[PDB]
């Protein structure tokens, strides 16, 4: 799709990279473990 | 391996998306898409210089 | 800088021969979408693209 030219500039919005981070599908990610360790240390659900 | 000097000589009155083609000595953003609606045709991506006029 | 203070372009103002479209002038855009000297009356001005 980039060979066609769906430019990574114009596709990417603030709301888009919210949705790309916030997605809970696809393969495994250790995000759940680590970001809960982030908010536990930063803001001591 | 080469980097070949492949200067094309075009018109300005034919380059597609002339409104997207406005600005002065800036590294300017070109969506390389060719919309088939406008009969104006894009520059070739694989050439290296352009003399649109 | 030596590029900028050198090169020249051309632009449209004339008596508007309608020919095909009343919206089209001799340049050839829409009626509100406009912006040699014989029958087109194009002039000289500095480049912008």
């Amino acid at each position: 799709l980039i060979e066609n030219g769906v430019s990574m500039h114009r596709f990417l919005t603030i709301s888009r990279l919210e949705e790309l981070y916030n997605t809970r599908h696809g393969p495994s990610n250790t995000l759940y473990h680590l970001v809960r360790d982030v908010k536990k240390r930063e803001y001591p659900k | 391996r080469g980097k070949i000097c492949t200067i094309g000589i075009a018109p300005w009155g034919i380059v597609e998306n002339q409104e997207d083609l406005i600005g002065r000595d800036v590294v300017r953003p070109y969506q390389t898409m060719s919309n088939p609606m406008s009969k104006l045709t894009v520059l070739n991506s694989m050439h290296s210089h352009f003399i649109l006029a | 800088s030596w590029i900028e203070r050198a090169f020249y372009k051309r632009e449209c103002v004339h008596i508007i021969p309608s020919t095909k479209d009343p919206h089209r002038c001799c340049c050839g855009r829409l009626i509100g979408q406009h912006v040699w000297s014989i029958s087109k009356h194009t002039q000289l001005s500095p480049t912008d693209a």
